[PDB]
RNA sequence: GUUUAUUAAAAACACAGCACUGUGCAAACACGAAAGUGGACGUAUACGGUGUGACGCCUGCCCGGUGCCGGAAGGUUAAU
């Protein structure tokens, strides 16, 4: 499957790469997120030789909103009040959701779909770690406050 | 029924010919499977009912030029 | 309190009743209550599918709640009644905005007790409250299988299955039959033993028993003739081959599990 | 009443929050008019065994005067409080408030 | 109780009961080229199959053959 590229990718290459993935990855995964395109010769010439540049140029006017949700995004007083019990002892989980209302809130109308959890559950009150992936290059080390009622 | 729609696949059929040669009448189907493609054209998904040569096909006319294949066939997708 | 009863007939010499004065002698809760046809074990071709079903009773389908969706609300038990669709005996209760519903009854539930589900309910039998919150070692009942879905392991009329460990996302549910399943920890699980559990001390006594109870007579395959069962024939009773269904499948011991789906759930087999 | 002594064994990584649970236990003994006499934390503990797959604990002594009641109500807490270890709620006949041995 | 309508109404079948066994539920199983349906709006104290046939005292030895069940290293072995 010669297939050219659009963004840089995991272990193939960058933007502009003519590269010969297997057909699950092409057309399950990179082809329906934007992420390549099926290399037509009228397809390298849509590519190559006239938006070599100009897809470049898409790539570059993505990370000014990539590296703006960061910047601003340093607060991490993200409190966010649960029912619980006593000395931990949650009544109702904290998921990804949960995470994107208060930070939607207080900061940018992020999705729920970029929230990065090594818990999931989020039982035990208090602070804990929360990363970020709005974007599959820059991370952010924000801390999310668990409150009880 | 049992009909892929990019191909027209069908399911024809044959013989079990044994080793002595007894002959019993099998069907040799089709290997549909129903899948989901992404069109950039309406930025959606369409549900095919495709064999898995079907699949191939798709992957070298595009998913846009067999959709306007099954237009001017006359079958709904 | 089984009742061994009197041989004034010989059809009454062997029958044992379990006489419960606690259920309530009445008409059920009307708006609980839909249509339940038979069908004779007989499907959509109207073929029998599976055989010795038919006659029986009249019944009225008890819409239990076995979901059990009232989170919070504390509830109070009005009566229990007997119920013809199932093995367990069924408790009218009623919630605090006069919702009226009926659920299994617990083993210690009785006339007048309190109950609730939910997340932050009290551990003691009769609360619905998800599995990550029952304590390891408890018996529980009326066990969801997904979230939200609705009780469908230890649902019978004396059955419980306990909750051996707790391991992240899942439970591992030691299962009445003996097998060691893991499920969901956000399933929710009625505390405590399910109610009649001095069902099975019941003898029926008379061959008309189980005709009232939807359950034909049973002919053996070994009476029958070489066209009908393969175990059939002989001049006098011969039976010289290995134990089989009447569609030919072994009996006595072949393990007939062919799903493969649900074989990283199960940790043990059973005994 | 009936004159108690309950020791009960917390988790280490709860030490910082026992005394939120103080508040509650105490209080539900007074709430049934219930004394207490005394009430002395003994620190994070080397246990002389390990249970639970750890080898520190958190002891608590109180000894109360309470009905029989709120005493087996409160034993039900420990039951299903998943931060206290052991328990034990022992009785003994006079209302014991001179210190421990093991506070000096 | 039932049974060969029309040469057999029985000691035959059934039966309550007993046991082995399968089946974790989208169950096993069955009817269906399939969707689906019965099972069952039931959940192992549940369901299907097989044997025996209330009750009472009981049910002794044999795993060599044939079955089924488990073992997974070796040996042999298909398409590929
Ligand atoms: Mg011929
Ligand atoms: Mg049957
Ligand atoms: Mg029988
Ligand atoms: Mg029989
Ligand atoms: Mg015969
Ligand atoms: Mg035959
Ligand atoms: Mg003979
Ligand atoms: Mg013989
Ligand atoms: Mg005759
Ligand atoms: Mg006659
Ligand atoms: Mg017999
Ligand atoms: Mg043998
Ligand atoms: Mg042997
Ligand atoms: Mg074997």
């Amino acid at each position: 499957m010669q297939v050219i590229l659009l963004d840089k990718v995991a272990n193939l290459g960058s933007l502009g790469d003519q590269v010969n993935v297997k057909a699950g990855y092409a057309r399950n995964f990179l082809v329906p997120q934007g992420k390549a395109v099926p290399a037509t010769k009228k397809n390298i010439e849509f590519f190559e030789a006239r938006r070599a540049e100009l897809e470049a140029k898409l790539a570059e006017v993505l990370a000014a909103a990539n590296a703006r949700a960061e910047k601003i995004n340093a607060l991490e007083t993200v409190t966010i009040a649960s029912k619980a019990g006593d000395e931990g002892k949650l009544f109702g989980s904290i998921g990804t959701r949960d995470i994107a209302d208060a930070v939607t809130a207080a900061g940018v109308e992020v999705a729920k779909s970029e929230v990065r959890l090594p818990n999931g559950v989020l039982r035990t009150t208090g602070e804990h770690e929360v990363s970020f992936q709005v974007h599959s290059e820059v991370f952010a080390k924000v801390i999310v406050n668990v409150v009880a009622e | 029924s049992r009909v892929c729609q990019v191909t027209g696949k069908r399911p024809v059929t044959g013989n079990n010919r044994s080793h002595a040669l007894n002959a019993t009448k099998r069907r040799f189907l089709p290997n549909l499977h129903s899948h989901r493609f992404w069109v950039e054209s309406e930025k959606r998904f369409v549900t095919l009912r495709v064999s898995a040569k079907g699949m191939r096909v798709i992957d070298k006319k595009g998913i846009d030029t067999v959709l306007a294949e099954l237009r001017a066939r006359g079958e709904k997708y | 309190a089984v009742v061994k009863c009197k041989p004034t007939s010989p059809g009454r010499r062997h029958v044992v009743k379990v006489v419960n004065p606690e259920l309530h002698k009445g008409k059920p809760f009307a708006p609980l209550l839909e249509k339940n046809s038979k069908s004779g074990g007989r499907n959509n071709n109207g073929r029998i599918t599976t055989r010795h079903i038919g006659g029986g009773h009249k019944q009225a389908y008890r819409i239990v709640d076995f979901k059990r969706n009232k989170d919070g609300i504390p509830a109070v038990v009005e009566r229990l009644e007997y119920d013809p669709n199932r093995s367990a005996n069924i408790a009218l209760v009623l919630y605090k905005d006069g919702e009226r519903r009926y659920i299994l009854a617990p083993k210690g539930l009785k006339a007048g007790d309190q109950i609730q589900s939910g997340v932050d309910a009290a551990i003691k039998p009769g609360n619905t409250l998800p599995m990550r919150n029952i304590p390891v070692g408890s018996t529980v009942h009326n066990v969801e299988m997904k979230p939200g879905k609705g009780g469908q392991l230890a649902r019978s009329a004396g059955t419980y299955v306990q909750i051996v460990a707790r391991d992240g996302a899942y439970v591992t549910l030691r299962l009445r039959s003996g097998e060691m399943r893991k499920v969901e920890a956000d399933c929710r699980a009625t505390l405590g033993e399910v109610g009649n559990a001095e069902h099975m001390l019941r003898v029926l006594g008379k061959a008309g028993a189980a005709r009232w109870r939807g359950v034909r007579p049973t002919v053996r395959g070994t009476a029958m003739n070489p066209v009908d069962h393969p175990h059939g024939g002989g001049e006098g009773r011969n039976f010289g081959k290995h134990p089989v269904t009447p569609w030919g499948v072994q009996t006595k011991g072949k393990k007939t599990r062919s799903n493969k789906r649900t074989d990283k759930f199960i940790v043990r087999r059973r005994s | 009443m009936r004159h108690y002594e309950i020791v009960f064994m917390v988790h280490p990584d709860q030490s910082e929050q026992v005394p939120g649970m103080i508040e509650r236990y105490t209080a539900a003994i007074t709430g049934a008019e219930g004394k207490i006499h005394r009430l002395e934390d003994w620190g994070r503990r080397q246990l002389a065994y390990p249970i639970n797959k750890l080898h520190k604990a958190h002891y608590v002594l109180m000894n109360v005067e309470a009905p029989q009641e709120v005493i087996d109500e409160l034993e039900t807490t420990f039951r299903f409080n998943d931060a206290v270890i052991r328990s034990m709620v022992m009785r003994t006949k006079h209302a014991v408030t001179e210190a421990s041995p093991m506070v000096k």
